[PDB]
C-alpha cells in the first residue's frame, strides 16, 4: 500500500516515470534510459516480455521457497 | 542593529514586523527553505507563491508565546489547588498529573480537540503560503473588541510577543525546576 | 563525459575504445609483455614466452598428475616435470608449422614499401598484400620466435622444478 | 471574500452560498475535489445521507432508551450490545433490514450518479414528500437549513453513542448521570 | 591551490602554509599523485581493518583479529607475494606515467575520452579525494589508537574506550 503511493497520477504528488528514467544517464552509458519509458508505453510486446521474464523467475523462485519452508499444514 | 550592536543586521529583519529589535545572532531568519512544505509537502497548487522563512518563524513565536502563557497559567494554578469541580482530579501535582491524565483517557480528546484546532488554523497559515493578505499569528480573534485603535493593536501586539518570549523562558525555568516559587523539587 | 567512443575516430571499425581497450593501464601493462616489449629480438621474445610458460605449465601437470603426492615425490615432480617439456613440444610443433605456412617473407617492414613505390606485379602475397610490419610476421622470425619459446620452456620447466622442490623440502 | 465562519480563511472558491448550512467552513478546501468521482455534488449527497442517518440513529437510540423497547423485544439500556441479543433471537428481521437497505442504497448510488450527470435532481433530494411539508418555496429553504443542522448535530450525537456504547458498555443517559 | 580538482565547499583551495603557492607545475602534480595514493591507500586499509577486525576467514581463522598483530602472523612468505605484486602495479604505473597527455592521478587514461571535463566529472574527482582524505586521518587514527590502548576499532567501541 505503500508502496503504491509513488508514481504521479492525477494530482501535484508522485513521481513520473519518465523524468526518473531520463535521469539515470551516466559516463558509459550515454543517453541512459532516455526513450525507455517511450519503448514500454507503445509496445505491448516489450511490456510482455519484461512481465514473463520476471514472472518465470517469481515461479521459480516460489517453487523453492514451497518446499524450503513448507507453507501448508501437513504438506 | 537596536540589540547585539556588532552585528549589523540578519538580512531580513529590516522592521516589518512587530516587536522587532533585530536580535538574531545565528541568521535563522534567512533558510531559503519554505516551512509551508512541512505541512503541504508538495507545490499543489500553481499559485503557491511559498511563504518566506520569516513569516513562519514569526508564526511559530506567536504560537508558541500563547501556549507558553496558557502553560504557566495552569501549571500556577495547579501548584495552588484549584481542580476542576469534578472527580478523578484530586492532587497529583503537575509534575505526575500529566501522566496520570494520559492513562485516564482524557488527555488523548485534549490531544484530538488541539489537533483539530490546529489543522485549521494551520490551513489558514498555508493559505497565508498561497498568498492571502492574512498576516503571520492572525486569526481575526477579537470577540471583545479591545483591538481596534490601530495604536492600540500594535502595542498589544508587541506586548503579546514580548509577553510570549517571557512565559517561554519562565515555562523553561517551572518544568525544569519542578516549581519553586510555589512548591518544592 | 562518455568513456566509450569509436575507435581511432572511425565509426565504421568493428571495434571500440572502451576503458579496457584503450586505457593508459592496458597500454602499459601490453606494452611491458614480451610479445609487445619494444627492444626484443623474435628470439628473446619467444624465450620470455617460453620461460613463463613451462615455468606455469610445470604447476598443473605436476600437482593433479596422475602420480600425485601429498607429500615431495622426486617420481612426482619428474613426471610432471616431464609432461610439461612434452607439451612445449607439442606447441613448439604447432609453432613451427603455423609459421611454415604463414609467411613467406625473411625481413619486413621494407618488402611493403619496395612494392608501394616500385610497383607489385607478381603474383602478389609475397610482394604485395603482407599483414603485419613486425619482426615476428617474417619465415626468419617466427622460425626464432619458435626456438626461443621452446629453448626458454625447456629452462623455465627445469626452473620451476627447482623451485617447487625447494620450497616443498625446505619449508 | 473571507469565509464567513473562519474570518481567517478565504472564500471557498465552491460554495458561494447555496446549500443550506453554508457558512464557508472548509479549511481543507475538500468542496475543490474533483476525482475519484467525488465533487460537491457527491459530497453533499453523502453530507444529507449522514444527516438523516445520524437523525434516525440518535432518535432510535433515545426512544429505546427512554420509553423502553417494543414488546417482545430485548431490554439491556446498552444500544450497541441489545443489536446482538435481537439478531440472536430474530436474525430474520435484521437480514431483512439488510437487504432492504442495500437495495435503497444501490438504488441511491444510481439516482446520485444519474442526478450529477444529467443535471436535474439536487443533491439528497429522493421526491419523498408525501404530507407535504415543503411543497411551497420560503418554506423550503428554511426546512433545508433545520434539516442540515439537526443532522449534523444527530452525526456528532450517533458517533458519540456509538463510542460511548462500544466503549462503557452502558446507556446513553446511563453514561450521562 | 590552482584550478585544480579536489576544492570542496569547507576549504576551498586549501592551502594555509603554502606549499602550492610557490611549487611549479610539476611539483604540484608530484603532490596530487602523493595525495591520490595515499587516499587510495588509506581507504583500503581503513576497510581492510574494520573487515579484518570482524570477519578473517582466511588463514583457517586463526591470524587474530586484532591489526598490527596479524601483521606479525601472516607467513611472511605471503606478505613477500603482496610486496611484489604491489611493486609490479607500481612499475606499471611508473610505464603509464611517461604516456602522452598523463595526469597526475590518472592511471586509467581518462585524459583520451574526457576532453572539457565536465561539473560531474570534477566532483566525482573531487568526492574520491575526500573520501581519500577522510580515509588517511581515519586510518591515522586507528593504528594510534590501537598503539596506545591496544584494542581494536570495534573492540574499543564496544567496550566504551572512548
Ligand atoms: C497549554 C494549555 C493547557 C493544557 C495542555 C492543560 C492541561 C491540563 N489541565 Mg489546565 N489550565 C490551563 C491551560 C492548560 N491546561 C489554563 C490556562 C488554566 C487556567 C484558566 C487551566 C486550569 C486548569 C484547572 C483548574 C484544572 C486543569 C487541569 C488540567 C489537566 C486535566 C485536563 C486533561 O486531562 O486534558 C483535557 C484536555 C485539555 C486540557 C486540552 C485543551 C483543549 C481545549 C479545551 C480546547 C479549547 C481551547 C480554547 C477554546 C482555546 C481558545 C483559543 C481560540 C479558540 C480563540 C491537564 C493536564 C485539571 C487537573 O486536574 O490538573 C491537575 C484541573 O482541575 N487546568
Ligand atoms: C496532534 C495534533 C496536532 C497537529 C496536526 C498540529 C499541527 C500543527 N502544529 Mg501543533 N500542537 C499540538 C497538536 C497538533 N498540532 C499540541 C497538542 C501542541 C501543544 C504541545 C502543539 C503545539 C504547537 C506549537 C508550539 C507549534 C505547533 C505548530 C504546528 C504546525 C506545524 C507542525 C509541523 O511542522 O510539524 C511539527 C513536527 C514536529 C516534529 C514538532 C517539532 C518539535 C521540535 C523540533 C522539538 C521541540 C521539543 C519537543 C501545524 C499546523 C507550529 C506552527 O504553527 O508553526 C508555524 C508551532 O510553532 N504546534
Ligand atoms: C450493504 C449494502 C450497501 C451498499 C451497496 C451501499 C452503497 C452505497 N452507500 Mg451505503 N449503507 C449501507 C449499505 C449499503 N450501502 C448501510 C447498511 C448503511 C448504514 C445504515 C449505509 C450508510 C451509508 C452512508 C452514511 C453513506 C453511504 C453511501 C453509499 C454510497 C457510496 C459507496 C461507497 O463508495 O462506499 C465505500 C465504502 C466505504 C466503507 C467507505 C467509507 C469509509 C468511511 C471513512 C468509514 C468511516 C468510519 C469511521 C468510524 C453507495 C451508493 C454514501 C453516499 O451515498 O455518499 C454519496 C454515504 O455517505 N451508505
Ligand atoms: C438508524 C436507524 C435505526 C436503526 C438501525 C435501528 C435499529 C434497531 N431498532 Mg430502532 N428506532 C429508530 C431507528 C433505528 N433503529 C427510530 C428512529 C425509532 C423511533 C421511532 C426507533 C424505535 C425502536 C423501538 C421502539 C425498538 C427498536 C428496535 C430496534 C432493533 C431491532 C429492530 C430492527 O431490526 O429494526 C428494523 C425494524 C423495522 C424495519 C420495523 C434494531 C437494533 C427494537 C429493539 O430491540 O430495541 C432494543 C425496539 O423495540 N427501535
Ligand atoms: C454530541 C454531543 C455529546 C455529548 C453531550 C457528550 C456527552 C458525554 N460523553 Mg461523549 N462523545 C461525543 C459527543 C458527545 N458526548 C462524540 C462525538 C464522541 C466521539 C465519537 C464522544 C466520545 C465519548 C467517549 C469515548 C466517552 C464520552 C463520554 C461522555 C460523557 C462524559 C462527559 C465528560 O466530560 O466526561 C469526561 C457525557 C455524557 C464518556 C462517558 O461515557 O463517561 C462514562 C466517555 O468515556 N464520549
Ligand atoms: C592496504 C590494504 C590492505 C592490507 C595491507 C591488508 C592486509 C591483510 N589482510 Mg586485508 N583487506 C583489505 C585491505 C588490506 N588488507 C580490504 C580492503 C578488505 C575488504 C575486502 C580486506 C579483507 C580481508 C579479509 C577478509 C582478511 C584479510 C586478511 C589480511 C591479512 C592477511 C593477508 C590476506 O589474506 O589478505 C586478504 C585480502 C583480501 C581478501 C582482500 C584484498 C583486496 C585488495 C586490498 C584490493 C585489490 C588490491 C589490488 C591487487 C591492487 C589495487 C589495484 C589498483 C588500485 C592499483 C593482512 C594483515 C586476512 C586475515 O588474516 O585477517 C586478520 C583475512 O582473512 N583482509
Ligand atoms: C599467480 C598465481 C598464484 C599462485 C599459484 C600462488 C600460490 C600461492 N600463494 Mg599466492 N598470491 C597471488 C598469486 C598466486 N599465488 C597474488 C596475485 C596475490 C596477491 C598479492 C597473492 C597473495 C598471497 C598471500 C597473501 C598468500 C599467498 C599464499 C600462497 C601459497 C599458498 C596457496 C595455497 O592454497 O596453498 C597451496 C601458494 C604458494 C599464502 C602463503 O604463501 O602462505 C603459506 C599467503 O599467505 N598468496
Ligand atoms: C557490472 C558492471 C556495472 O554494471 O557497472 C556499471 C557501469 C556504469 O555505467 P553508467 O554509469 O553509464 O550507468 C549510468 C546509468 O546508465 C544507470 O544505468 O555500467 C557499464 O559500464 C556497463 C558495462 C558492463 C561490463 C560487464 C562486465
Ligand atoms: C460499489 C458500491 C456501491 C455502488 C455504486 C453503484 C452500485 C455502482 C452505483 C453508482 O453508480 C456508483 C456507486 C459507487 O454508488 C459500494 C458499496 C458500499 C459498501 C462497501 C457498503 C458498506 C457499508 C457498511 C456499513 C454501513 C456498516 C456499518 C456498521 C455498523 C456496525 C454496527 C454495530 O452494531 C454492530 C454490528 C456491533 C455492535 O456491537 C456495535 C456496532 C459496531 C455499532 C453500523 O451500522
Ligand atoms: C533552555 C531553555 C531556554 C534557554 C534560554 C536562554 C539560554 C536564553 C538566553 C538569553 O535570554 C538571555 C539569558 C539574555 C539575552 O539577551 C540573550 C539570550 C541568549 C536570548 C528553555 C528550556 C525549556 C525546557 C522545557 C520547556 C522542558 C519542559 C519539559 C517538560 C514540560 C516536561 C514535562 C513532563 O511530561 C514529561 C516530559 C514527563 C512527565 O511524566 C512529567 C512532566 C514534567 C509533566
Ligand atoms: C429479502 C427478504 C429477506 C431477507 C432476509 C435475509 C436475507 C435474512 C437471512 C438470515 O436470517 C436468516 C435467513 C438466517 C440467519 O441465521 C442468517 C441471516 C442472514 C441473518 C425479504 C423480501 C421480502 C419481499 C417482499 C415481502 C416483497 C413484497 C412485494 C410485493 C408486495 C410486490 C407487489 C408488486 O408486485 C406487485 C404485486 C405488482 C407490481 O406491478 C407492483 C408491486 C407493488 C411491486
Amino acid at each position: 500500500i505503500v508502496a503504491g503511493h509513488m508514481y504521479k497520477t492525477n494530482w501535484f504528488l508522485g513521481h513520473s516515470i519518465k523524468t526518473i528514467l531520463e535521469a539515470h544517464k551516466g559516463p558509459f552509458t550515454g543517453e541512459g534510459h532516455k526513450g525507455l519509458y517511450e519503448v514500454l508505453t507503445t509496445s505491448w510486446h516489450a511490456q510482455l516480455a519484461i512481465n514473463l521474464a520476471l514472472f518465470g523467475s517469481l515461479s521459480i523462485i516460489v517453487a523453492h521457497h514451497m518446499y524450503a519452508m513448507p507453507p501448508y499444514p501437513y504438506i | 542593529s537596536k540589540a547585539v550592536p556588532f552585528l549589523e543586521a540578519p538580512k531580513a529583519l529590516d522592521g516589518s514586523l512587530p516587536a522587532d529589535v533585530g536580535f538574531d545572532p545565528l541568521g535563522l531568519s534567512d533558510i531559503g527553505f519554505d516551512f509551508t512544505y512541512l505541512m503541504v509537502p508538495t507545490k499543489w497548487d500553481e499559485s503557491r507563491t511559498g511563504l518566506s522563512a520569516l513569516k513562519w518563524f514569526r508564526e511559530a513565536e506567536i504560537k508558541h508565546g500563547r501556549f507558553a502563557m496558557l502553560a504557566v497559567l495552569g501549571w500556577v494554578a495547579v501548584d495552588m489547588g484549584l481542580r476542576l469541580p469534578v472527580a478523578k482530579y484530586a492532587g497529583y501535582n503537575a509534575v505526575q498529573a500529566h501522566d496520570v491524565f494520559v492513562k485516564s483517557g482524557d488527555m488523548t480528546v485534549g490531544l484530538l480537540a488541539i489537533g483539530f484546532l490546529e489543522v485549521v488554523m494551520g490551513a489558514a497559515i498555508y493559505e497565508m503560503s498561497k498568498g492571502s493578505d492574512r498576516a503571520a499569528g492572525e486569526f481575526s480573534f477579537d470577540p471583545l473588541g479591545l483591538g481596534k485603535d490601530p495604536s492600540k493593536y500594535a502595542r498589544y501586539q508587541v506586548s503579546e510577543i514580548k509577553n510570549g518570549r517571557l512565559a517561554m523562558l519562565a515555562f523553561g525555568g517551572i518544568a525544569t525546576q519542578a516549581v519553586l516559587t510555589n512548591s518544592g523539587f | 563525459v562518455s568513456f566509450i567512443k569509436p575507435y581511432r575516430q572511425d565509426p565504421f571499425v568493428g571495434h571500440l575504445a572502451t576503458p579496457i581497450t584503450t586505457s593508459a593501464f592496458t597500454r602499459a601493462y601490453l606494452k611491458v609483455l614480451p610479445a609487445y616489449r619494444p627492444g626484443l629480438t623474435p628470439l628473446s621474445r619467444g624465450a620470455e614466452i617460453g620461460f613463463t610458460h613451462g615455468y606455469f605449465l610445470i604447476g598443473p601437470f605436476y600437482t593433479y598428475g596422475p602420480l600425485r603426492s601429498v607429500e615431495f615425490s622426486l617420481t612426482s615432480l619428474a613426471a610432471g616435470l616431464l609432461a610439461a617439456i612434452t607439451l612445449l613440444l607439442i606447441l613448439t610443433v604447432g609453432l613451427s608449422i603455423y609459421g611454415q605456412v604463414t609467411y613467406d617473407v625473411y625481413d619486413n617492414a621494407l618488402i611493403v614499401k619496395l612494392v608501394r613505390q616500385m610497383v607489385g606485379s607478381e603474383r602478389t602475397q609475397d610482394l604485395p598484400q603482407i599483414k603485419g610490419t613486425s619482426e615476428l610476421d617474417t619465415v626468419l622470425g617466427w622460425q626464432k620466435f619458435s626456438e626461443g619459446f621452446f629453448s626458454g620452456g625447456l629452462i623455465g620447466s627445469i626452473v620451476a622444478a627447482v623451485g617447487i622442490a625447494l620450497y616443498s623440502t625446505y619449508l | 471574500e473571507r469565509s464567513k465562519s473562519l474570518p481567517f480563511l478565504m472564500k471557498p472558491k465552491n460554495l458561494d452560498g447555496s446549500m443550506a448550512g453554508d457558512v464557508g467552513f472548509d479549511p481543507l478546501g475538500l468542496s475543490e475535489i474533483n476525482d475519484v468521482g467525488v465533487d460537491l455534488y457527491w459530497l453533499r449527497e453523502a453530507e444529507l445521507k449522514h444527516c438523516r442517518l445520524g437523525m434516525m440513529a440518535a432518535a432510535g437510540i433515545l426512544f429505546v432508551e427512554i420509553l423502553g423497547p417494543a414488546p417482545g423485544f430485548p431490554a439491556g439500556k446498552s444500544q450497541m450490545d441489545v443489536f446482538w441479543k435481537v439478531y440472536a433471537e430474530k436474525p430474520s428481521l435484521i437480514g431483512a433490514s439488510l437487504a432492504a437497505i442495500a437495495i435503497l442504497e444501490v438504488i441511491s448510488g444510481v439516482a446520485t450518479t444519474q442526478g450529477r450527470q444529467n443535471g436535474d435532481r439536487a443533491p439528497g433530494d429522493y421526491n419523498f414528500d408525501p404530507l407535504g411539508f415543503g411543497k411551497d418555496p420560503a418554506k423550503f429553504k428554511d426546512l433545508q437549513l433545520k434539516e442540515v443542522k439537526n443532522g449534523r448535530l444527530a452525526m456528532i450525537a450517533a458517533a458519540g453513542m456509538i463510542l460511548q456504547g462500544v466503549s462503557t458498555h452502558q446507556g446513553a443517559l446511563e453514561n450521562l448521570s | 591551490l590552482d584550478g585544480m580538482i579536489g576544492s570542496s565547499a569547507p576549504f576551498k583551495n586549501f592551502d594555509p602554509l603554502g606549499f602550492a603557492a610557490k611549487a611549479d607545475q610539476k611539483t604540484l602534480n608530484k603532490y596530487r599523485e602523493s595525495e591520490l595514493k595515499h587516499g587510495r591507500v588509506a581507504m583500503l586499509a581503513v576497510l581492510g581493518w574494520i573487515v579484518q577486525e570482524f570477519w578473517h576467514p582466511l588463514y583457517d581463522g586463526k591470524l587474530s583479529s586484532n591489526p598490527l598483530k596479524a601483521l606479525t602472523e601472516v607467513p611472511l612468505i605471503g606478505w613477500a607475494q603482496i610486496f611484489v605484486a604491489i611493486n609490479v602495479i607500481e612499475y606499471l604505473q611508473n610505464k603509464i606515467k611517461e604516456l602522452p597527455g598523463y595526469r597526475p592521478g590518472d592511471y586509467l587514461g581518462t585524459w583520451e575520452w574526457v576532453e572539457q571535463s565536465d561539473e560531474g566529472w570534477d566532483s566525482y574527482q573531487t568526492k574520491e579525494l575526500n573520501n581519500g582524505r577522510l580515509a588517511m586521518v581515519a586510518i591515522a587514527g586507528l593504528i594510534v589508537q590501537d598503539l596506545i590502548t591496544g584494542q581494536a576499532a570495534l573492540e574499543q567501541i564496544t567496550a566504551g574506550n572512548t
